[PDB]
């Protein structure tokens, strides 16, 4: 009865969400009302045995839509909540549950989301849950992992190009958050690497379209603009400060040697 | 489980080790996880030094078999391994923790444990364990930017097993992307079947790192286009950010 | 039909491990003193 | 299965109380297997217990107690065990129930001992729930007829009331008294509270059907109460039981200080009383010792 | 007898601590 | 020598009530007064098995200026 009802309002959410212009409000209340129904129908079953497969198949679907619905309104806590439950339906009951068509696209969204929040330590762990074959094969998985290599190796130009070649239209959101981090990062590279750069020489480096977009970013970064359109980055004078001998640290260490030679008895 | 004897704790640890072995061949490894956790708390509360050490190793193997590296990191973060444990049980813990640290980008602490795991391994037996730790230590050493010891590739037992990693170390040493990629398209399946493919992928950034290091160490002033050619990058503008 | 019999045994076995450890440590030190 | 409880943990920050209540009922089924990650999310469990309006705030503490118990932080686990209240059923044979019980007794024993020497003004009032389980812990000994075990915690927790009740309720009153007396002098060292144990031991001894006046006087020498020893001796003659009074008299001189006896003589004066003086003064006792 | 065993063990542990502290004190003075 | 025995006997079986006198005697520069503190420890702790008193006696036995 309830299970036959359970698929009932799911199609109301499925039909509304699949519409070319879905509403975030009504789907939110529909999603908010949906999760309460799942709780009676063994939501997130513990040690899932051979129970009704319809509940397992259906419950994943709302989480799949809900995770995909979360980033439409661009909120972080909603995605973490839905994908946390979604990961349960992707690996735990997978011997019962059929391989979801959207499971690889949504998992890669989690991987790309982790890069946006700079939780790179968690990025590789969740990448471990995937089989090693689809890491280098599936497009939805290959794109986030390749971007991580570009980010760590410094290929900042390819990070911006990753926007054009995203596997799915769902991927666009987390790119925007990640791109803001890159812009501050690459500028940090310029201060320590470049002693001096020309004003529009940094346009393709910073991937700024409008030259005015440098001016507001310059004062935020506090970059001293020079008369020859030259940004002077003279800041290496703050060396590791070899000018000072760490006598206290040195005296502490050498004293400890005397302790290991005398305090033993 | 019903008994509460003290010297039985020494026998029970061996029974737990083989009780995970029967399910290892049964390929379930999930029903035993509840029993291991329940027995671990029983052993921990009784200050079962030998029993706690074996169950912690068995649990780490359980989590690592299903790629639950998050689960095993949490367990080692809270559980305290018995200091007065067997050397054969310490070696597994150092490897499992070392593999855990390797995935979590904690290479520096991973290398210490894996090196420690080799030291406490048996001197004449447990060859398969030595090969597994050697394979992971080579990658971690390459991931850390250090150099693998050439002697470990000379051993009769390790020569055949470490050969794909020997070619991988050679490619990383030259700091050339083309040489590193050639190893990947040739030994990719072996790395995957060895459980180390993920860490080799991260070596691409390290190959760039070492190649840049020799360029700066050898050239006082080098053109960016020449840097791209020497590192086999795509364009000088990409080498500019690198 | 036991009360704190398990609680007592847990307490007694707790002290036994410390007592055995300390007794072994003391015998180490006594030989050092005797030498 | 359920190899990750993060999705279950994700059901803790919603605004709907029913959603949080369901996850609490789900965390308990996996707290014995996945306590590691729940530890990192304990801060989201303890607020549920902290909030007064939450329906399952008692259940929230019980779940928080279990994850702390698995964590090893027993002091925090016991505090949340008391917060659960009736949901922490001590009759359960589970390892968690008996381990927290053991820690509850230890925390009560330390607190009672600390309060025992403390002045009445500075006596920190013990938690009512902590006393309730220990008092119910006391009762299981009596129901299981383990009187000797019950005597030990009573002395450890300095609870003379339960210490009174276990001797009287025990089938072998003389046996428990002999065993309790042996512990009071061989194991106890607080002196001030050791006297309290002997003080209540006098109350039992006077209240047997046939009072064992011999053991009272031996205990009274420790208490240093010459007035009490005079009173028992002075009523013995009024009760005609002069045979036992003579035996008390020799036992008094053999193992009591001269000052303690010299005081006793004064209350005894305030015929047969004279032979009482002759024994305690000691000149009779040496006469047999000299003659022997 | 459980409590007697527990207290007897307790005094044995405390006595062992006394013995180990005096043995450390004597080694300090035996070197002198 | 007579006083050293006499001082100890006054505080016989006094438990911790002789702690104040014991530290005063054991800290004295007079060797005999220090000997009285050891005797005072014995009489204040006759058969009590006080490991605190035993702790002090063993410390003095292995570390003291005077053999007496």
């Amino acid at each position: 009865a309830v299970l036959q009802a359970a698929t009932g309002m799911y199609e109301q959410l499925k039909g509304e969400w699949n519409r070319k212009s879905p509403n975030l409000s009504k789907c939110g209340e529909e999603l908010g009302r949906l999760k309460l129904v799942l709780l009676e129908l063994n939501f997130l079953p513990t040690t899932g045995t051979k129970l009704t497969k319809q509940q397992l198949i259906l419950a994943r679907d709302i989480l799949e839509i809900g995770a995909q619905w979360s980033i439409l309104r661009k909120d972080i806590p909603s995605f973490e909540r839905y994908m946390a439950q979604l990961k349960c339906y992707y690996f735990d009951y997978k011997e019962q549950l059929p391989e979801s068509a959207y499971m690889h696209q949504l998992l890669g969204l989690n991987l790309l989301f982790l890069l946006s929040q700079n939780r790179v330590a968690e990025f590789h762990t969740e990448l471990e849950r995937l089989p090693a074959k689809d890491i280098q094969t599936n497009v939805y998985i290959k794109h986030p992992v390749s971007l991580e290599q570009y980010l760590m190796e410094g290929s900042y130009n390819k990070v911006f190009l990753a926007k054009g070649n995203i596997p799915a239209e769902s991927y666009t959101f987390f790119i925007d958050i990640l791109l803001d981090t890159i812009r501050d990062e690459i500028a940090g590279c310029i201060e320590k690497a470049y002693e001096k750069i020309l004003f529009t020489e940094a346009t393709r480096i910073l991937f700024f379209n409008t030259p005015k977009k440098m001016t507001d970013y310059a004062k935020k970064r506090g970059w001293v603009l020079g008369p020859n359109n030259y940004y002077s980055f003279a800041s290496q004078q703050q060396k590791p400060e070899d000018t000072t001998i760490p006598s206290t640290e040195l005296a502490k260490q050498v004293i400890e040697y005397a302790r290991q030679l005398e305090m033993i008895v | 489980s019903t008994q509460n004897r003290r010297a039985l704790d020494l026998v029970a640890a061996k029974c737990y080790y083989y009780h995970a072995r029967v399910y290892e061949f049964l390929d379930k490894l999930d029903v035993v996880r509840s029993f291991l956790h329940a027995r671990l708390r029983t052993a921990t509360l009784r200050h079962d030094a030998d029993g706690q050490a074996t169950l912690l190793n068995l649990l780490l193997r359980n989590y690592l078999h299903y790629s639950l590296y998050d689960q095993a990191e949490k367990l080692v973060s809270k559980s305290v391994f018995p200091e007065q444990a067997n050397n054969n049980e310490w070696a597994r813990y150092l490897y499992y923790t070392g593999r855990i640290k390797a995935i979590q980008l904690e290479y520096s602490e991973a290398r210490r444990t894996m090196t420690n795991a080799l030291r406490k391994a048996p001197q004449h037996t447990a060859v398969g364990f030595k090969q597994t730790v050697h394979k992971l230590l080579i990658v971690v050493e390459l991931l850390l930017g250090e150099i693998p010891d050439r002697l470990q590739f000379r051993q009769p037992s390790l020569k055949r097993s470490l050969m794909p990693y020997f070619l991988l170390t050679q490619a990383v040493r030259t700091g050339n992307l083309a040489k590193f990629n050639q190893v990947l398209d040739q030994f990719g399946e072996k790395f995957q079947a060895d459980g180390t493919y993920t860490l080799i992928i991260r070596l691409r950034h390290n190959v760039i790192k070492t190649g840049v290091r020799m360029i700066s160490l050898s050239y006082s002033r080098i053109s960016l286009a020449d840097i791209a050619q020497k590192l086999q990058l795509d364009s000088p503008e990409d080498a500019e950010f690198i | 039909g036991s009360g704190l019999r398990q609680y007592y045994l847990s307490k007694i076995e707790e002290l036994q491990l410390i007592v055995n450890d300390k007794s072994q440590n003391l015998r180490r030190l006594q030989a050092q003193r005797n030498e | 299965m359920i190899t990750s409880a993060a999705g279950i943990i994700s059901l803790l920050d919603e605004d709907e109380p029913q959603l949080k209540e369901f996850a609490l009922h789900k965390l308990n089924a996996v707290v014995n297997d996945f306590w590691a990650e729940i530890s990192e999310s304990v801060d989201k469990i303890e607020v549920l217990y902290e909030d007064e309006g939450f329906r399952s705030r008692q259940f929230a503490a019980l779940v928080a107690s279990k994850v702390f118990y698995h964590l090893g932080a027993f002091e925090e686990s016991l505090n949340y065990a008391l917060g659960a209240g009736d949901l922490f059923n001590v009759n359960d044979n589970s390892e968690y129930v008996e381990t927290i019980i053991a820690k509850c007794i230890d925390h009560y024993t330390k607190q009672c001992v600390e309060n025992a020497d403390l002045p009445e003004g500075e006596k920190k009032p013990i938690d009512q729930r902590l006393e309730g389980i220990v008092n119910k812990m006391f009762q299981r000994c009596l129901d299981d007829h383990k009187y000797k075990q019950a005597i030990g915690i009573a002395l450890e927790t300095r609870r003379l009331d339960v210490f009174e009740k276990t001797i009287l309720e025990s089938n072998d009153v003389p046996g428990m008294l002999a065993y309790s007396l042996k512990l009071c002098m061989s194991l106890m060292q607080n002196k001030q509270f050791r006297n309290k144990v002997l003080r209540v031991l006098v109350k039992i001894y006077m209240n047997l059907e046939k009072p064992d006046f011999i053991n009272v006087c031996q205990c009274l020498i420790f208490l240093d109460d010459p007035q009490a020893v005079s009173d028992i001796l002075e009523k013995l003659v009024k009760e005609d039981n002069l045979l036992m009074a003579y035996q008390i008299c020799f036992d008094l001189y053999e193992s009591a200080s001269q000052q303690f006896l010299s005081s006793v003589i004064q209350n005894l004066r305030t015929d047969q009383t004279l032979k009482m003086i002759k024994i305690l003064s000691g000149e009779m006792a040496i006469e047999l010792h000299l003659q022997f | 007898d459980l409590y007697s065993r527990y207290k007897k063990l307790q005094q044995e542990l405390e006595f062992l601590e006394v013995q180990e502290e005096y043995i450390k004190d004597e080694q300090k003075n035996l070197k002198k | 020598r007579g006083l050293a025995v006499g001082i100890a006997l006054v505080m016989y079986g006094r438990m911790e009530e002789a702690d104040a006198l014991i530290e005063s005697l054991c800290r004295d520069k007079d060797p005999i007064l220090r000997r009285s503190g050891m005797y005072t420890v014995a009489m204040a702790y006759c058969g009590s098995g006080n490991n605190k008193a035993i702790r002090r006696l063993l410390h003095v036995a292995v570390s003291d200026v005077n053999d007496d």
